[PDB]
């Protein structure tokens, strides 16, 4: 068995850019074939046999290399490039996938706007608190957010989660979610989250007090 | 023209077995080498064997030499493969592929729609759903932030709309989190002109079909 | 006493034939070789096995005795060669034959010959292939290094049996 | 004299590597095996080699020597095996890498394990396979017989130098 | 639908060269081996070699590697053998064929319509027509056998009908026998009631194109 | 290289009934391929490793076999089935193709009409002589004709030509044809050919005096 090895995990250009991107192999191989993948949707051939075009693949690509090490090149990349990219081998047994490549198009920084919403009555009658942090249309997509609830640092009780990027301004948009149970909610005056971004020259803090509305 | 079909998702409980099948159309099913592939979010593209109809000779890849066993009916154009003592670990994505010597080296040239497998003890769970209200907590030059929670349900999907979708400009909905307790929760947010809020109406309609649910909740600007 | 000329004269012989062998064995074969290959083994075997022929220079007795003492040193040495030797040789010839319970890279010049190819592994991931001649070629060549490892340790062992006061 | 039991010695070891490799060179490999396997040399040089080792018996001068004369012809008849056995080696050396002056038939029970195969041509008729590892293997397999009988060829030289002694 | 298109024919002068072509349609040309067989009355199917365009390496049969030439042009897709020093052993069919690896071996499963090489000296020579007339030297039974005998021609082929292809019925034209004058000559006769040999007008209309000969024999008991 | 011997040379039956065929190679072969050829065409692929049927084949045919010995069989002939077969193999370098085997129809025995034409006047003005033996829709095919001039054999002067099988009699039609110069055409009187077959109770004889008409 033998292991692919692909960089950079994250490539990044602007429509009309060239960019280039390698696999390594540990040991030599006779040929490497690339796939394209999209999410929901099975991968596709796209390279056979180090350069050959597969059926209606844009004349922009080419692929190239030799021994232990390829590249595929894209001359001008366009909106609809963006994709994952795995090489594969047949060489040895078993045949094996690489780790894959993401591609991102490249755009302005975008600060996040903020906002935060505390529990509605409905979930309190229930028995449950769930606090959301929302951060919007941003860029780039790392971000930080840490909850503080009476300046008392939070960790392991929240779960986040972010959008794929938007096709037509590249934007991200994130939300984080704080879930206690009441008891526990209603022993704190100040719950905040905490955002550090990029875009921001300090971290920013949208905060509320609970039994205050 | 060539086609391999999947039925599209599996449910089973913990520790029993699943067979799922690759149906071929359009080629001489008897002549060709059949392919699985696994894929996780964890640990990629895995190779799992083969099977070659034309006689039942057989390949697997020793990791899963355990797990699996590939059978073909010769008859019927139909490929299945069975899978033993299921746990959460196989939650995973599993396609056929069928691949054919094509200038000098083998390539996966035809690939099936997918199978996904669910690994989880959880009865079907009908969803709570919260409002976020619009608050000045939640209001930004001259937009509000608003949204809906849709609370603890199984399985997936939950689908979402706002006002039977006359309202979809600035929709975000995020993926599922799939929750300690084993649920599902989800959330959709949207901003809206925030000097209106006092006067215009939105309700998110959540359907949940596998449960059957369908439900409309009102956003309103009451805070807390 | 007069048995040790000939003992000499044997182990000379079954030193040339580890040369013999051992450069045999480097044939390009793949990436991967067996370990007492990438040891070196059968060089430094063969030498040392060569050097306690020294028995061959008879026993000069003139003067205090001419197979000078440190020759005992010289033998010594030598039987540390045939143990390790057949220890490697069975180790090797069971990677062959269940797992590699080592691999090793082989060497450069040796690899610009046979960069696509292992003999360790040689079951084919299409099962329209197995009677294919291409597989028919490896599991004979899986056979010879078999048969040259075995050749190698029963010839090994055949010091150890002998090269000892 | 007294070379003469090391001189026995040295023809018993090399007597016996002609049995190794012969049996090594008979490992399944195709239909046409070399001629010197068909001709079934390895093993009747190694007998008649070990056999006049009776030079091997002490010189027993008991008054006429116990050496009977027809040893002499033993050891006779032992060099005529030596000189055959070396023109048959670099006989076969010729038909690997040239063409065919002769080809013979292998053993039925060696067929049983290699139908299909034969390394006295080696080249694909699909020029898309020529990069393809099956080639490689085969000239793999051909470097492997040019070394053993190399190797046989000149070991058995080894002989004729001495057994006129 | 794949295709393989060759030229029909080609007449060459002894110990000069030809070059004859195979053009494909319909499939990626460079990812497939290109092969050229032999067919003779003597020794039936010979294999000539091959070529894979993708990069052009070539294989040939010793027994005709000082005689052949294979080249490819990868733009237009067109193959080309070549052939030099032709003698009188050469003459036969030519055929390209396409080389797939399928069902676990490979196969011819494409062929070209062939090419037919001639090598004659021979310049282009019309016919001369004899009649056998029909005579009691040539009834029996109520039947008169008659025919045309087309004498000395080249090169093939010869067209015969029978009043303007009115009469079919009973015709049997033999095939071509060449000459050791190097000519070619053949005969086609027909059987007719004798009760009307002297009443009844029957006329062959030999063509040969290649000679640009149209010509009319009437055919009739009346000579001997 | 390796030989493929193919038996019969010549294989008969009436409709509807099976008949079978044998390759047998000198070496052990993993698959055998078979081909069918019509005079004036291509030929076409119909079997292909050992058992498969080529697309459109019918269904009478299968193949079988196995190590050095291999067979092709037919469950019930039909006349479109007339055409020849040769087996061949891609086991070794070159590849090669067996000897092939001719398919007839059987019918029932037919004597052949015999008819014989003398030179005509026109070509005798020109200085040649053509003298034609006609055997007329006959069967089987094997017939002999030895031409005899003033009952001298002759010998090395005479060529003939046969026509295929028709497809609607299944019958045959030959002619032979001596050819002498006219200084020995009419260095004779009696010329004759003389014809033997399987249909005759013994040989007959057409023939005429030169200068009888
Ligand atoms: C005592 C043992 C451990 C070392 C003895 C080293 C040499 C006696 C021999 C052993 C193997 C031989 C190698 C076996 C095979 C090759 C491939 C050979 O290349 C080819 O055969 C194709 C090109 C060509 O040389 O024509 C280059 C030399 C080389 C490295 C040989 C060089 C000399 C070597 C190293
Ligand atoms: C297995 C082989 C390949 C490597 C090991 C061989 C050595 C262990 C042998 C080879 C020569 C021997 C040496 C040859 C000469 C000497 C000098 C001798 O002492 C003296 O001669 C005293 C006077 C002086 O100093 O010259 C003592 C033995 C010694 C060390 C011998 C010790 C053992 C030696 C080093
Ligand atoms: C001094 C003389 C007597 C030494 C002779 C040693 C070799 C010439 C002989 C002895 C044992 C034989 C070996 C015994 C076992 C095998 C394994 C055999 O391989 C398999 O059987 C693989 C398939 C399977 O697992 O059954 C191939 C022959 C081989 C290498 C033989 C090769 C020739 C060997 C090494
Ligand atoms: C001096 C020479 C002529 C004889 C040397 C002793 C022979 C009797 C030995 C040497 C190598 C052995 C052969 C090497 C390899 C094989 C293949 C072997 O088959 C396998 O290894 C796989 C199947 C299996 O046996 O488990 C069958 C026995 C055979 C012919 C061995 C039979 C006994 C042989 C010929
Ligand atoms: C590799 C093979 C061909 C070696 C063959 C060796 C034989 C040629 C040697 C072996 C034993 C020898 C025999 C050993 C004993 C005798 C008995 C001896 O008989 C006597 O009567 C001797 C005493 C006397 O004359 O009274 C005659 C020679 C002879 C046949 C020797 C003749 C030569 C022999 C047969
Ligand atoms: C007592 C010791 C010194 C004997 C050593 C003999 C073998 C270890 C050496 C001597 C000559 C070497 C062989 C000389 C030539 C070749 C051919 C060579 O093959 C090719 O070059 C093929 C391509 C080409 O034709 O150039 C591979 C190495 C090999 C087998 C060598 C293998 C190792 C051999 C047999």
């Amino acid at each position: 068995q033998i292991v692919l090895s692909q960089s950079p995990a994250i490539l990044s250009a602007s429509p009309g850019e060239k960019v280039t991107m390698t696999c390594r192999a540990s040991s030599s191989v006779s040929y490497i074939h690339w796939f394209q993948q999209k999410p929901g949707s099975s991968p596709k051939p796209w390279i056979y046999a180090t350069s050959n075009l597969a059926s209606g693949v844009p004349v922009r690509f080419s692929g190239s290399g030799s021994g232990t090490s390829y590249s595929l090149t894209i001359s001008r990349v366009e909106a609809e490039d963006a994709a994952t990219y795995y090489c594969q081998q047949w060489t040895s047994n078993p045949p094996t996938f690489g780790g894959g490549t993401k591609l991102e198009i490249k755009r302005t920084v975008a600060a996040p706007s903020v906002f935060i919403f505390p529990p509605s009555d409905e979930q309190l009658k229930s028995g449950t608190a769930s606090v959301v942090c929302l951060l919007n249309n941003f860029y780039p997509r790392e971000a930080k957010v840490q909850w503080k609830v009476d300046n008392a640092l939070q960790s392991g009780n929240s779960q986040e989660s972010v959008t794929e990027q938007d096709s037509k301004d590249s934007t991200y948009s994130l939300s984080s979610t704080l879930t206690l149970s009441k008891a526990d909610y209603e022993k704190h005056k100040v719950y905040a989250c905490e955002v550090t971004h990029q875009g921001l020259s300090s971290p920013v803090t949208k905060s509320f007090n609970r039994g205050e509305c | 023209q060539v086609q391999l079909q999947q039925p599209g998702a599996e449910l089973v409980k913990p520790g029993a077995s699943v067979k799922m099948s690759c149906k071929a159309s359009g080629y001489t099913f008897t002549s060709y080498n059949m392919h699985w592939v696994k894929q996780t979010p964890g640990r990629g593209l895995e190779w799992i064997g083969a099977i070659y109809p034309g006689n039942g000779d057989t390949s697997y890849n020793q990791k899963f030499k355990g797990k699996a066993t590939l059978t073909a009916d010769k008859s019927s154009s139909t490929a299945y493969m069975q899978l033993s003592s299921l746990t959460s670990e196989d939650s995973a994505v599993y396609y056929c592929a069928r691949s054919t010597y094509y200038g000098g080296d083998w390539y996966f040239n035809v690939w099936g729609a997918g199978t996904t497998v669910t690994v989880s003890a959880a009865s079907t769970k009908g969803p709570s759903v919260f409002p976020l209200a619009p608050s000045s907590k939640s209001t930004s030059g001259g937009t509000a932030a608003l949204g809906c929670l849709v609370k603890d349900y199984f399985p997936e999907p939950v689908t979402v709309s706002w006002n039977s979708g006359a309202l979809t400009s600035g929709v975000h909905t995020f993926p599922a989190v799939l929750q300690s307790s084993g649920l599902y929760s989800l959330s959709s947010v949207v901003t809206v002109p925030s000097s209106s809020l006092g006067t215009q109406t939105y309700i998110c309609n959540v359907n949940h079909k596998p449960s059957n649910t369908k439900v409309d909740k009102k956003v309103e600007p009451k805070s807390c | 006493m007069r048995e040790s000329k000939t003992l000499g004269a044997v182990q000379i012989m079954n030193g040339l034939f580890h040369i013999a062998l051992g450069g045999l064995l480097m044939i390009p074969a793949g990436i991967y070789a067996p370990i007492c290959v990438t040891v070196w083994y059968p060089l430094w075997g063969g030498i040392m096995y060569i050097i306690s022929g020294s028995l061959l220079a008879a026993t000069e007795k003139n003067s205090r005795k001419c197979l000078v003492k440190g020759k005992m040193i010289m033998n010594s040495l030598s039987l540390f060669a045939a143990i390790s030797g057949m220890i490697l040789s069975i180790m090797d010839i069971l990677n062959i034959k269940i797992s590699h319970f080592l691999k090793m890279e082989s060497l450069n010049f040796i690899r610009a010959h046979t960069p696509y190819i292992n003999i360790y592994n040689c079951e084919p991931a299409n099962p329209s292939e197995k009677n294919s001649p291409s597989t028919q070629y490896c599991y004979s060549i899986q056979s010879l290094f078999l048969g040259i490892l075995s050749v190698m340790l029963i010839f090994a062992f055949f010091q150890e049996l002998v090269i000892a006061g």
